[PDB]
């Protein structure tokens, strides 16, 4: 069948840059691309390969370049960021996500980490915060150790969107188990890379405050 | 124009049934098809299947087949061709069928237009599926602890379905507020955090509340938050 | 030498004037009289592409078709311009005859004669002739019937075969006879009779040639997913009256394996119905019932309408069901190895 490998996953820019997205057949049919805006409905955007549809505008080019087709768009505007994917037949594309930056000098975050409350603690249920706040680039990376041993499955990640005076960012993550588990260990801690960074920040706690 | 408009959204328990319209106009109904497809949250789009205006003839997604159908409907009189409407059936829901069910149509014919390019789109129809009942939010206290800006927040977990809102204060402090976009746990219910960092010098003396409201369970609930 | 063209082509038949058949007293009228000596020219080192997905003598066809209905299957009733019209609508006498199409001055028509040619591509063996073969304007779904057979090998047509949305003709090169017949004597009650160790035999000859373009993966055949009775079962017209046979049992996939327990006749459930959904798009029709008497036809099926299953999946197999899509593919099952060029 076809199969349609679609790169980046994820694209960070600013108006006026432009945004380079690819997309790897298998097959060789007719390839589109589509825009997805938030709570909006997708629109095509190039069909065939390179022809644009109805009402687009001459930034948004492709090339039938090889196995892979790339879409470009030139001098971004503000309705031009969303979800492109492409598509072949009846499949399509992971999806690459066109979303906003702007441009600031770099920041740490300054790394917080809040032990579960004893309220929760009597609901058999125990959550860990590491909150990262007003840092930039986006890009951040938060791991959680716990008796030096790393952790997966039991974090949750949110991100909020970039400040409007101050162009940061900041993310909490949510290290989640039951009370028995929590108990059983003595050291929590969450370790933070950025590049404001020169090496990995770690905060941390036992109970004894 | 073509215009294609959907029936509005629905919540739904996991193996019950959806069934969603579609209604177009501006062309020829019988001399096209209906596609359908859907956004699903993470997962990206994936196409359900297509029926022809003609004669109602259809093709199911092989993933899907044994949950879905596609019924049309049109005018018997030739002098009334330019308008139908698009029927499609899910059954056997479960939470993984919650998405947002788009009716496509394809552009102006042309030799390198083929069938699935779409240039029309429905507006989209929200179809969550999910056990979970009406719930109003536990809210715990992040406790601030030892430029020196002390971070404290409130944690709330486990409600149904969303919105919640935070302020903080009765909304008189905002500088500085944090409010996470929402998660969904594992266990199907939501969850949030609400931070803010604040002068170090002031938790020996101004209060901090979280007001935190949820309008599905007409729950309000109002939470101190300190140290030890 | 030549270019594609399109132009307004002629027909021809041995239609009989003092038939009272309705196709007969239409080609009497619409049609010339038939060539006894026909001269095919043969064309030496011509390379010629056809594209019978792309023929717009299949237009044509459909419109005479369309015109030959319209003067002599006028329903009882029908809705039209907001009002219902109620005509007199008499018993007829109905059997397709074969129909030539014929290119007007400074046009001819090219043929295809590579035994093994699908339809869409350069053929070598191109011949030159001024009328196409005799073509019976057989109307149905599902099933070919009463059309001609591939030379040699049985043959896959398809604009595309990745695209899920185009139909696939297959082309036999063996006919079936299916034997329909309203027994003399529920006056709509019927059925159809056919060879269960022909049919079988043929279709799992469909399946390996279906393996040849798809990679040797599990051929399945199903019966169709939805849509009206005139697609969801094998729907045809027999002496004036319109038949609807289910084909559930034409695809069994338990005897086209690699076992017996079905090597007799296959007995179709059939139904003469009076209210239709009518194949010009017109909208719905309705007849009176059907004629007194034993009403039979004996047809070839020579060809088989198939849509093939979509959506993301490796399965071993692929699934096929029955149903084409437009009429118009009917013609194109005939008209593929004609195209119609304009001389310099
Ligand atoms: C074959 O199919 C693909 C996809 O359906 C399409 O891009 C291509 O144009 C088709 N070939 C022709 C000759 O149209
Ligand atoms: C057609 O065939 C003849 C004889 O084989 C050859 O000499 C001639 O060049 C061919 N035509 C073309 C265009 O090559
Ligand atoms: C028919 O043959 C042409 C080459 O002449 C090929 O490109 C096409 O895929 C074939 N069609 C089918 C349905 O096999
Ligand atoms: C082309 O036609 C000639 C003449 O009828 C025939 O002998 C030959 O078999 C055909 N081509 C091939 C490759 O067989
Ligand atoms: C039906 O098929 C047989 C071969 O099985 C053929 O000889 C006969 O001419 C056909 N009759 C038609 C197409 O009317
Ligand atoms: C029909 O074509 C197939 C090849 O697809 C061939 O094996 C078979 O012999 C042909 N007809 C008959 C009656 O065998
Ligand atoms: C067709 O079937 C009918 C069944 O009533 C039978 O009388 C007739 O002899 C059959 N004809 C042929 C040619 O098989
Ligand atoms: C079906 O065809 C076979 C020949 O392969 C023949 O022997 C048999 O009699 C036919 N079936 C019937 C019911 O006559
Ligand atoms: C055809 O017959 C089968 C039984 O073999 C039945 O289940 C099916 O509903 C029938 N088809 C139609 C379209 O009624
Ligand atoms: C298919 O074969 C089965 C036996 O496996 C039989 O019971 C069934 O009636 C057949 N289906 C049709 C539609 O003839
Ligand atoms: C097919 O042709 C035969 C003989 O010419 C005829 O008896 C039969 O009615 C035809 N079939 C249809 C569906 O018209």
């Amino acid at each position: 069948e076809i199969v349609l490998t679609q790169s980046p996953g994820t694209l960070s820019l600013s108006p006026g840059e432009t945004a380079i997205i690819s997309c790897r057949t298998s097959q060789y049919g007719s390839l589109a691309w589509y825009q997805q805006r938030p709570g909006q409905a997708p629109r095509l955007v190039i069909y065939s390969g390179s022809t644009r549809a109805a009402g687009i505008p001459d930034r948004f080019s492709g090339s039938r370049w090889g196995p892979d087709y790339t879409l470009t768009i030139s001098n971004l505007e503000s309705g031009d960021f969303g979800v492109y994917y492409c598509q072949q037949y009846e499949f399509f594309g992971q999806g690459t996500k066109v979303q906003v930056d702007i441009k600031r000098t770099v920041a740490a975050p300054s790394v917080f980490i809040f032990p579960p409350s004893d309220e929760q603690l009597k609901s058999g249920t125990a959550s860990v915060v590491c909150l990262l706040n007003n840092f930039y680039p986006r890009e951040a990376k938060v791991q959680w150790k716990v008796d030096n041993a790393l952790q997966s499955g039991n974090s949750q990640e949110s991100v909020t969107e970039q400040d409007s005076k101050d162009s940061t960012y900041s993310l909490s993550s949510t290290l989640t188990l039951s009370k028995a588990d929590y108990e059983k260990h003595k050291v929590y801690a969450c370790e933070v890379t950025h590049q404001g960074l020169s090496s990995p920040v770690t905060k941390s706690f036992n109970r004894g405050e | 124009e073509v215009r294609l408009i959907q029936s509005g959204a629905v919540m739904r328990k996991p193996g019950s049934s959806v069934k969603i319209s579609c209604r177009a106009s501006g062309y020829n109904f019988r001399e096209y098809s209906i596609h359908w497809v859907r956004l699903i949250p993470g997962r990206g789009l994936e196409w359900i299947g297509w029926i022809k205006g003609m004669w109602g003839a259809v093709s199911y997604a092989r993933q899907l087949q044994g949950r879905v159908s596609m019924t049309r409907q049109l005018s018997q009189d030739p002098d009334d061709p330019d308008w139908g409407i698009a029927y499609l059936e899910f059954s056997g829901l479960t939470s993984g069928d919650t998405a947002e069910y788009f009716c496509v149509r394809k552009g102006p014919s042309c030799p390198h237009c083929g069938d699935f390019h779409w240039q029309h789109w429905g507006q989209g129809t929200a179809v969550v599926v999910s056990a979970a009942s009406t719930k109003g939010p536990s809210v715990f206290p992040l406790a601030p602890s030892s430029g020196g800006t002390a971070a404290l927040g409130c944690l709330v977990k486990d409600y149904f379905p969303e919105p919640v809102t935070v302020s903080w204060n009765s909304g008189a402090l905002t500088s500085g507020v944090h409010t996470f976009p929402a998660v969904l746990q594992s266990s199907g219910l939501y969850s949030l955090s609400s931070v803010v960092t604040v002068p170090s010098s002031s938790l020996g003396t101004q209060t901090y509340i979280c007001n935190v409201n949820h309008k599905p369970s007409n729950t309000k609930v109002d939470k101190k938050v300190e140290p030890k | 030498v030549w270019k594609d063209a399109d132009t307004t082509l002629f027909c021809a038949s041995d239609a009989k004037a003092h038939e009272t058949e309705v196709h007969n007293v239409w080609a009497t009228h619409a049609c010339v009289p038939t060539d006894p000596n026909p001269q095919e020219i043969h064309l030496e080192n011509v390379t010629e592409n056809f594209n019978m997905w792309k023929n717009n003598m299949v237009e044509q066809m459909q419109e005479d078709v369309i015109s030959l209905w319209d003067q002599s299957l006028q329903p009882c009733v029908k809705l039209t311009g907001g009002s219902v019209i109620k005509q007199a609508c008499p018993k007829i006498s109905f059997d397709p005859i074969p129909i030539h199409y014929c290119t007007p001055a400074g046009y001819v028509i090219l043929k295809c004669n590579d035994k093994n040619f699908n339809g869409t591509g350069p053929c070598k063996n191109v011949s030159s002739v001024q009328c196409t073969h005799g073509i019976k304007p057989v109307v149905s779904t599902q099933l070919l019937l009463n059309g001609s057979l591939a030379e040699e090998e049985i043959i896959i047509r398809s604009e595309n075969l990745t695209n899920n949305a185009k139909t696939i003709i297959v082309h036999l090169n063996k006919s079936v006879e299916i034997n329909c017949t309203r027994p003399s004597n529920d006056i709509r009650k019927a059925y159809c009779e056919i060879n269960g160790t022909k049919w079988n035999k043929v279709l799992k000859q469909v399946t390996e040639k279906l393996k040849e373009h798809f990679n040797n993966k599990t051929i399945i055949f199903q019966p169709p997913s939805g849509g009206d009775l005139e697609i969801t079962m094998h729907h045809f017209n027999c002496r004036g009256e319109f038949f609807y046979c289910n084909t559930t049992q034409l695809f069994n996939n338990t005897c086209i394996g690699n076992m017996k327990g079905c090597n007799g006749t296959i007995t179709l459930p059939c139904k003469i119905k009076q209210i239709i959904n009518m194949w010009q798009g017109t909208g719905q029709a309705m007849y009176a019932p059907p004629i007194d008497g034993k009403i039979n036809c004996v047809s070839n099926i020579t060809g088989i309408l198939l849509t093939r299953d979509g959506g993301a999946n490796n399965t071993s197999n692929e699934t096929f069901r029955p149903g084409g899509g437009n009429i118009k593919d009917n013609w194109r099952s005939e008209l593929y190895k004609y195209k119609v060029v304009q001389i310099e």
